[PDB]
């Protein structure tokens, strides 16, 4: 029973592609499980490293009206190519699963124009992160992949 | 649409338009084909 | 962060650019081009050599009649009459309930617009050997009413404007029809299917044969005479609206005739299904969707008093299925405003709920619902294909 | 204050920004960033030393075929004919299901655009000692259309373009196919997992041995050759369409074969659960919502007449959990349109309900009512998980 | 007026201006302000004097930490190994549930950002006269995990960064703690409340005592030390997250333990009160709101099959007054999908009810019925403070 | 027609323009005006001749004060010692419940901020014949609490500014009040009607006799002496807040005791009439609206238990209109959340209803339904004037 600050869903945002979701074999998503991946993952694919910013305009469901707020975390690593997914949060439990002060966001009015559109930006404390595949070696290897790890939250 | 919204979708009408869009250069004559003129169309009959 | 108090623009939105505007007017898309600067552009073998305008395309000659002309056609002879508007003609033998046309270039491209105005140019081919020789009038009466289009002959023809040509040696040339009208410009002859606002043509052409046909014995009695039309130099147009010409790519029509029967526009494909506000969704009726409250509206059948009606579709392939084809109906209003759609196994049960509906009878009435289908009949529930028509079975009460 | 009373612009509202376009086009943004000039930069050492572009990935080679050369080889012999296209193969002999292939660097690149023009190069690396010798044509057809790509032989090869080899001491050439065909550019040998719309390639290479090897006694009988493929001097690619490629990151796939049964989607997690439009609530129904009026649908069950059929999952962990998972049910339609699954105790009153529902039946009746699942049954209320596979058992009547 | 023809420009809507977004860029702003240039303005009097920065605020000491030093101290005594982070600590020994901490003003301006960078710089007061003497090294080894934070001594020690001094008449010193890592920035230590995301510090402070202390014994056996932390010259943060530091304002805190129930959030304030789906409105149910159809829902209770529940307020002071206070409730499923609490006048009441739904009972039961609360009972209809917490008792059935 | 293929403006939408800026801010309008550059203009006699300011009202006098002056004051008498701000005051004695009172005009133009600041100016006419002679102090005390407001006598005063002045020939003067208080700005002495907040005055005035008048016998003993108020030469006020002075144009005020009971606010003006959801449209209910389920809603009764009530209006002129007027009515809970009001034929059928519905009784007894009035008995169907007060009789059970 989700309260006004508790995100929806939260993902890590990668160029790499999220790791490939077929869905499950009586549900899948016919687009992945047949227009295999993409374009950008497949020449992320080409290369070891990147160092830049993503958008992404995410396009909310028509009939709710709700505001929806966007969280950027650039704080989070992302451990390991599994759970390199959307992520359906449940109950709150740490500070995940809620709207946080310090880390930027935004929020979209449903209402006005159910589509908000992003910059993610690049802060991390490192060259340039991994860019195929991840599973992980160094503790601190897993800061070096996503650029964050944006949450979206209907109140 | 998930399949439990589409039933508001449903036989609502679409109607689509089209122009030539300015870049559009046609090329070769060639003659018109047989023209039905429109006036002459059947009536509907009361 | 300066703060901007000042107040904001005050518009009016609109739903969509104009449709109607097509020239200088920037006009803004989402192109669907990668590029944003990007355009179609044309590689130098690839040139566009047709410079498409009215008059490039009214500058064209068509054949668009066919004389003939034979010896014995003596000095009063007519050989055509055709309208001077450029909507001259020539029906296809055809075998098609709608026949098709021949049109002129200019034909076709002034049927695209409301207005005309300017010449006319009628060459005339007179195919003949130089053996040929002979003499006719190519006369033009301004003002010429459908009723006075007869009493025509090639003297009144003389007094108006009129060419006559000797046909020798050369054998052809080109008569320059003249724009002699009261309105600056002129009406479209037809229209779009729309009889009245059909203005008929300014003035007519005529071809008399001023000095009869004089051949050689070792050559044909008969001249062939082709008549070609183009704009003229000064032939324009304006006004666009709908062409008056169709293409004869698809010749089909569907007349709307009102005896069929069939369900309203909007509400098909049906098939039959349960429905809670019926007979507690224990019967079958039609539905036009899955969801609730999407039953198929109906029309009332125009039942004299003392009879009654039922339907039976005129092919059985196109019913909706369920556990059997469902080529019977009886319509009756729904007590919602509307006249459902009720299914039947034969004719016979559809003429039985029929007497009882018209009998003083009633829906909720027990000797009805026996006639009603039981919904475990509902099978596969496959749509009626497109909106099919049902004949009206009609019966004394 | 002065008044501002002249009129406002008057501009059409869109809800989204051009995702197609990628160029010349300032994209606004809500950004996440703090300072709204900010922009990520590069320090010195992490500049990017890649400029990527198609060419600059087309221009370098992958190995892409690995032939043999045994001295055996007759005159004759072919080694290979892969053809003169980007998508060269080679494919792994893995266990999959389905097969994964190797690819060049242009194989990859080139996907992803629909059309392509220009030379390939195939480098070969003919691997041998310098007391190695022999000579091998490596040929280039126009125009073979498959059923021609057999009769062919060396000695037809050189009709057409070609180049000999001689193997001495350099091992290596690279041979540059040429552009041959009638259209400027080149559609995509594959395509987005759509068969029709899959043009073969333009022409075909060949590799036959114009003079056998002849190795010395005390150095090997065979040679291999690699043949490595790079874009061209001339390489280039234009609209940008589905890649007809996937990475192997995730090779699983989802048939949707028909034979089984689920719910239909957006209609799943479902859990058992009361609904007033059925059975007052009494009864026990699968819910997607606990909202009102958001009853699980089902797909109609197709029943030949004269038989029934009934549902049991596939796995009875996944099946929604009330006092005892549901591993089965009864779909019949709810008079609403819709067809609602009711969860059963067992097989057997699954059974006997599908008997009664079949059986001219209904859900109102007695015999059926006392076989729907009480709602003090409903306990927890867990979602099924996922939208879990429904075998269908079937029985005659 | 002239008519504007042309295309209008073709926006895209956003419902706010940008949230993250803070410098270079102008925020437009319905002020409540009058003049709409008037900005708020200091009177040289009322002049800011404190430049805010993060380095105007990381350059100042605060006491982080108070090392006692005795005289019997051997040569190779710890004194403390505070971690090279800004966060170092000082917890205070509170009474709390959750204890507070003293940081320095550089442990909590580096707390509202993700990584840190730089010099630290702590100064150490030896609190002496002039007349105690000794030596201590002020150490400093980079990459210390938290398993090789023991097995330290000073000798160990010594063969890292490290800094030796003298007490004797100066009695004060500031060792600037280097930044030695592999990473450019530095992540945070702790974290806004998630545990994972939280590195720990990138080396160790050391300060054992090199020569022991050699006090006259007119004068004190022991020495205090002050450690005082400041951002360095170089210290700096970049990326703003949440901060992982909380003020003492307030430092209550609510565990979200399961075991207690309550109404679903968003459902309470509620209020006994009729409802025309339940018992046709004749007795009484909790609403959130006056409105129809404005039950509270009520999460389900887990009970294991053979038992059976029954609700209890922990405060009868909270429950919504009807006649009398509601204390007593019944918690089933509507049919509705969701679950509703029927307020009762006692335990004996509410566990009989609860006897007979878990006991294959059901609401429209007349055994059930006869125990719901008529409507006349509903009296003022006090909403319930707040969304009180409730004892679930429990019984064998 | 260029495409203009480009990125659109990415603007947020609001509802209304400012209604706080007032200044340098074009504020654009549907002006009703016709020409779009015209606006009102001054012909040279209508010109404008008040420039209105806050500074313009401020310096003009208003009389706000009248005191009395008899011979036999002796030297210590008070004369008056009213508040150091503007608002000044002089009560009218009227009839009225709610008094008037003049104001000097800086009185008014000041209470519309919320801040003064700078001095005041008293003019005081000393109204004599050249014949009377006497002194006066006119001093003025900083920081005088209400408690310390008394305790004063002149010599207290003397300590303190102040200034004496010598009737004789010149009879008037006008003393300066200085701005003394430690804060920049003063806050307003009221407020909008809410006690707290309402500042008391920074300072106080005070006028003693300091000699005491001495006339002649053939003048009179007694003297007038008119003090008039003036906003100073640097008076001035920022902050504009609601002016806690209302104008005499209407002194009406409503009391909104809570012991008179009517129909919940937007609920009214109401008629009887039929309602579906009650009675099955059988019998009568109060309604707002022509439209479905548009019932009045009720404030709930407040009965003690063992009680019972039922409604009698104030004045059967303000009931709504049947057969009869309603003047009687029994409020009871609708099962829809709210309480309905229903109409009967008198006091007394409305007491036994009221015996019944608190008498564990319901609404779908048949006991309450025969005192429920007919349908039939609706009659025109008059709305009631306004919302009116109904008395609530009250008996015990
Ligand atoms: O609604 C309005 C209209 C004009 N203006 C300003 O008024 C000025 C004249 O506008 P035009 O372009 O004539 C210009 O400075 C505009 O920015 C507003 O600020 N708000
Ligand atoms: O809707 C409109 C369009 C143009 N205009 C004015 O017309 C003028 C020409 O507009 P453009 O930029 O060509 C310019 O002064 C605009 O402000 C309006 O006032 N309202
Ligand atoms: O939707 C549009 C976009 C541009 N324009 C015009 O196109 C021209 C270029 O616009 P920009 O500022 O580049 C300028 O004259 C605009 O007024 C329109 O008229 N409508
Ligand atoms: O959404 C936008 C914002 C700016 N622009 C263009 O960017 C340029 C800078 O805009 P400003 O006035 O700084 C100018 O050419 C605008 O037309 C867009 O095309 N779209």
């Amino acid at each position: 029973d989700k309260d006004i600050d508790h995100c929806m869903f939260t993902f890590p945002c990668l160029p790499q592609g999220l790791a490939l979701d077929i869905g499950s074999a009586g549900s899948p998503h016919e687009i992945f499980n047949r227009c295999r991946d993409g374009i950008i993952p497949l020449i992320a694919s080409g290369y070891r490293f990147y160092r830049g910013d993503l958008r992404y305009k995410i396009v909310f469901p028509s009939n709710v009206n709700s505001n929806i707020w966007v969280q950027h975390r650039p704080d989070r690593r992302l451990e390991g190519w599994s759970a390199a997914k959307i992520v359906n949060c449940d109950a709150v439990s740490t500070g995940q699963g809620v709207y946080n002060h310090g880390y930027a966001s935004h929020i979209q009015i449903t209402r006005v124009n159910n589509v908000i559109e992003l910059e993610v930006p690049f802060y991390n404390a490192t060259c340039y992160n991994y860019l195929q595949a991840f599973n992980a070696s160094s503790a601190a290897s897993s800061y070096a992949v996503s650029l964050g790890e944006i949450s979206v939250g209907f109140q | 649409a998930t399949s439990d919204d589409i039933a508001s979708i449903v036989n609502k009408p679409v109607t689509i338009y089209y122009s030539i869009g300015d870049g559009m250069q046609f090329s070769q004559w060639v003659g018109y084909q047989p023209m039905m003129i429109l006036d002459q169309l059947p009536a509907p009959v009361v | 962060n300066p703060s901007y108090q000042q107040s904001p623009r005050h518009f009016v939105p609109t739903g969509m650019h104009s449709l109607a505007l097509g020239t200088n007017l920037v006009e803004p898309l989402h192109a669907l081009r990668l590029d944003a600067a990007g355009t179609t552009q044309h590689p130098v073998g690839c040139a566009p050599d047709e410079d498409m305008t009215v008059s490039s395309i009214a500058s064209r000659y068509g054949l668009i009649r066919r004389v003939q002309w034979k010896k014995d056609h003596a000095k009063g002879s007519l050989l055509l009459q055709l309208d001077a508007d450029p909507f001259v003609e020539q029906r296809i033998e055809g075998t098609n309930p709608i026949s098709l046309y021949w049109f002129a270039p200019v034909g076709v491209v002034s049927s695209m617009f409301m207005q005309w105005r300017g010449s006319l140019e009628y060459r005339f081919d007179i195919i003949a050997s130089q053996f040929h020789t002979g003499r006719l009038i190519v006369g033009y009466v301004p003002g010429l009413t459908a009723s006075l289009q007869l009493q025509m002959d090639y003297m009144k023809l003389k007094s108006s404007s009129y060419v006559v040509f000797d046909l020798q040696e050369s054998n052809s040339f080109t008569f320059e029809v003249p724009y002699v009208s009261y309105r600056p410009w002129w009406v479209r002859k037809y229209g779009g299917n729309y009889l009245p606002s059909s203005t008929d043509a300014p003035s007519t052409l005529f071809m008399y044969v001023q000095v009869p046909l004089i051949p050689m014995e070792a050559v044909s009695d008969t001249i062939d005479i082709n008549v070609y039309v183009r704009g003229g130099s000064s032939f324009e147009v304006c006004v666009p609206v709908q062409p008056s010409l169709g293409l004869n790519w698809n010749t089909d029509f569907i007349l709307r005739n009102d005896e069929e029967y069939r369900a309203k526009t909007g509400y098909a494909p049906y098939y039959a299904g349960v429905w809670h506000s019926f007979n507690n969704s224990n019967s079958l009726v039609f539905r036009w969707g899955s969801a609730s409250d999407q039953i198929a509206q109906w029309p009332t059948i125009s039942v004299p008093r003392g009879e009654l009606a039922f339907l039976r579709i005129k092919d059985g392939k196109q019913a909706a299925v369920g556990t059997q084809p469902w080529r019977t109906m009886v319509v009756w209003p729904s007590g919602h405003g509307y006249n459902i759609g009720i299914p039947t196994y034969n004719a016979e049960r559809a003429r039985q709920l029929a007497q009882h509906l018209y009998g003083g009878g009633s829906l909720t009435d027990e000797k009805a619902k026996q006639l009603f289908v039981p919904a475990n009949q509902q099978g596969p529930g496959k749509v009626s294909n497109g909106n099919p028509v049902w004949e009206v079975m009609r019966a004394p009460l």
